[PDB]
């Protein structure tokens, strides 16, 4: 051909039919995926909607509230960066004989967000009982409209697919209680949790509501001054969501000591190291509180290094790790017709606007 | 053919037309050539008069003589229907003129309009997702139909 | 109680987008 930069793969065209990603089984080719989706390759739309709706039936029938013991790998946002959860993997170890737990936020921001979702609702269908998935904010209708899913899914696939998302992330559990010592969320507490009773309560088969605990769940934060507060409100409005709350470090340590458990595990805010430990409780003399964030150099120029807390023979091992390259796209997955001819409108019109004046 | 035939302008129109080449043609040769257009500071930082002049350079002589500028002009006559303006902007992207734009076409010229506002390596990589969601056939290459399916809307 | 271990790694490498002159086709800032 005529191709001027042979320094880049040129991706496949050929969508994977039914045959080639499932064997007869029924079985997920996750190693056939993972290469394709690492190639910018695409499924075919109905086998693409076959894993989202096959993962969301196993979904389905887990608890809001999920029982998961060690060994097991937790992490966090992952934000649609396909080829950083590639090497999370690795560090992590292989979900053929690692359990996982993840807390959620499998999209936006990365450009590689359907490509996340389709390879671990895989590794669901092909590992159910090893391998875990939580919701977090951002698996919602809400702001997937709003950053750049919906639009993603679009451009890759078209909405039937976006809308298969949204019902599967519905079935999202909302919680993981680790090892009988963890509570495993993706944003935090709520003033309407209180025990562990409180989450298995909840109806969380919908769009997640503005207010009250399932929101609370997926959107709180420590205070920024978490563990040095100057009052002592244990919830106050979250004015950086504009939504839920801030819990304080008394919210914590007094949740913890109430239901017997020993930290709060959770994600959904940036760590230049990719992960933060906060002030040990006065009752186990244990971090109180621990965010994990699993997107390296998120969006591109945070430079943050990620991790992933591997909990194994009573060791949590924190395991840091830093970005891996990935493929290029114009802003909104613009093709280079769209992005260019309003530049070519306007410099002919300005030639010629001058050669005749 | 007198060029009021040969294009959207009457015969006014033509000797107003004829006025600006004659100023435009330094050295009275009858054509114009890249470097007369050049002449003229306001197509300094013009990365498209080199395709526009392309275009307008029907014979492929390289230079642009009265019926060409006539017939290259008249492509943007607030009477030229929707098809001729989406027909000039795919000549924008088809350099040899064989009627599709290939790969290497595509890169080249969005390389000149975005110079080092991207690397060769992720320019190649938005024109080669472009082709494939565009490219209907299969052919690697984007024909007019398959162009005007990407840009119709966007008027 | 169990034992808490960091794991390092070194520090990412990575492109950056070229500075965007605006006399040329531009990348809309995200
Ligand atoms: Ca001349
Ligand atoms: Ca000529
Ligand atoms: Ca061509
Ligand atoms: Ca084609």
């Amino acid at each position: 051909t005529d191709r001027v930069v042979k320094a880049v793969p040129f991706p496949p065209s050929h969508r994977l039919t039914a045959k080639e990603v499932f064997d007869n089984d029924g079985k997920p080719r996750v190693d056939i995926l993972k290469a394709h989706l690492m190639k910018e390759g695409r499924l075919e739309e109905s086998v693409a909607l076959r894993i989202i709706t096959e993962g969301a039936s196993i979904l389905r029938q887990e608890k809001n509230l999920l029982d998961i013991d060690a060994p097991v790998t937790v992490c966090g946002d992952i934000h649609g960066q396909f080829f950083d959860l590639m090497k999370l993997f690795e560090v992590g170890g292989s979900p053929a004989n690692t359990r996982y737990l993840f807390l959620g936020d499998y999209v936006d921001r990365g450009y590689f967000s359907i490509e996340c979702v389709l390879y671990l609702w895989a590794l669901k269908i092909l590992y159910p009982k090893t391998l875990f998935l939580l919701r977090g904010n951002h698996e919602c209708r809400h702001l997937t409209e709003y950053f750049t899913f919906k639009q993603e899914c679009k451009i890759k696939y078209s909405e039937r697919v976006y809308d298969a998302c949204m019902d599967a992330f519905d079935c999202l559990p909302l919680a993981a209680l680790m090892n009988q010592q963890f509570l495993c969320v993706h944003g935090g507490l709520s003033p309407e949790i209180n025990t562990l009773d409180d989450i298995r309560k909840l109806d969380r088969f919908k769009e997640p509501p503005a207010y009250g605990p399932m929101c609370d769940i997926l959107w709180s934060d420590p205070l920024e001054d978490f563990g040095n507060e100057k009052t002592q409100e244990h919830f106050t409005h979250n004015t950086v969501r504009g939504c839920s709350y801030f819990y304080s470090y008394p919210a914590v340590c007094e949740f913890l000591q109430h239901n017997n458990l020993l930290s709060i595990l959770r994600a959904h805010e940036a760590q230049d190291a990719g992960y933060r430990m906060y002030r040990k409780s006065q009752t186990t003399g244990f971090p109180s509180l621990i965010t994990i964030f699993s997107a390296p150099n998120y969006l591109d120029v945070y430079n943050n290094k990620a991790a992933v807390l591997k909990y194994e023979n009573n060791v949590m091992n924190i395991r840091q790790f830093n970005c891996s390259p990935h493929p290029y796209w114009l802003p909104n997955f613009m093709d280079v017709f769209t992005w260019s001819l309003p530049f070519v409108g306007e410099k002919v019109t300005e030639m010629l606007v001058n050669v005749l004046n | 053919y007198p060029l009021e035939m040969c294009s959207h302008f009457d015969a006014d129109e033509i000797k107003r037309l004829g006025k600006r080449f004659k100023k435009l043609d330094l050295d009275n040769s009858g054509s114009l050539s890249v470097e007369e257009f050049m002449s003229l500071p306001e197509l300094q930082q013009n990365p498209l008069v080199q395709r526009v002049i392309d275009i307008f350079d029907t014979d492929g002589n390289g230079e642009v003589d009265f019926k060409e500028f006539i017939e290259g002009v008249s492509q943007f006559s607030v009477k030229g229907d929707k098809e001729q303006k989406l027909r000039f902007a795919f000549r924008i992207y088809d350099m040899d003129k064989d009627g599709y734009i290939s790969n290497g076409e595509l890169f080249q010229v969005l390389k000149m309009m975005v110079g080092n506002n991207l690397k060769d390596t992720q320019l190649q990589q938005i024109v080669d997702k472009t082709i494939i969601n565009a490219d209907k056939d299969g052919d690697g290459r984007i024909s007019f139909e398959e162009f005007c399916a990407v840009v119709g809307g966007l008027d | 109680k169990p034992k808490i271990i960091i794991t390092g790694c070194e520090d990412n490498v990575y492109e950056k987008l070229p500075e965007q002159n605006s006399n040329f086709l531009c990348v809309k800032k995200l």
